[PDB]
């Protein structure tokens, strides 16, 4: 199983619709993932931006995750006791949109995805938590 | 079944 | 195991419903699949069906694949530099039909399952080249 135990554990409360382990360190890349949605599909460079020294363009710009437009909500990945952030995905005609949280450990960037209409403040307790524990575990 | 020809570090234990 | 990997790989494109891998030899059973999906619940009946010396009957009678009922479109399982069949599930009413392609490695088989409207072509390829990738690594 590896790291999709992880993955797992983030999607069995149900209120997620996709999840994933992602470096952002040695092997920057997606390590585990919901198949078949967007954050299979996260690039180096989009990892690049969730975790830059730049933590203002991607208010005003947005930034993508698989490709898909998203904004930016709250940025705390690098204040310490907390290394989350809030991204919620953009509509283009009003479908549905749907929250992200990432949580930062280590080495490792937790990625959560809500099902529609579910919100950001439970998601961010769930990265919270995992990148806590991976954090606590050396990780 | 065998082991799976390579197509990432190992991960901590989970709890239990 | 390790072999849900190669689910994920062949579901990255967004273009299949489902995939499994699934050994046709001794340990005649699903190795990994999609959970939910019909693949999920082939038997090593089906396996046989798949598999066998009689490559005719099944365009007569058909097979289930997870029992769902389905047709077999081409078969060139063991035509060499091929190694495929392609498949389609029978609309029990009522519902849209989808594309399946089979992939015949040494020891195991690669199946897809393409979304609503997604063509047989581009999913033949996707298990030909995993099969043949599967077959020069022992497999
Ligand atoms: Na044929």
């Amino acid at each position: 199983a590896g790291w999709q135990s992880y993955v797992d554990n983030l999607m069995c409360d149900g209120c997620c619709q996709e999840a994933a382990i992602v470096g952002y360190c040695d092997a920057k890349y997606v390590w585990a993932a919901t198949a078949g949605g967007v954050f299979q599909s996260i690039t180096p460079v989009e990892i690049d931006m969730i975790v830059g020294k730049d933590r203002e363009g991607f208010f005003t710009n947005g930034l993508t995750l698989g490709a898909k437009k998203c904004s930016v909500i709250r940025d705390s990945l690098y204040v310490d006791g907390d290394c989350t952030m809030d991204i919620r995905t953009k509509s283009q005609g009003g479908e549905p949109t749907y929250n992200v949280a990432v949580g930062r450990a280590g080495r490792v960037l937790v990625f959560v995805m809500g099902k529609e209409g579910v919100h950001g403040g439970g998601l961010n307790k769930k990265a919270y938590s995992m990148a806590k524990y991976l954090r606590d575990s050396g990780f | 079944i065998p082991p799976p020809p390579p197509l990432i570090p190992p991960p901590p234990p989970l709890p239990g």
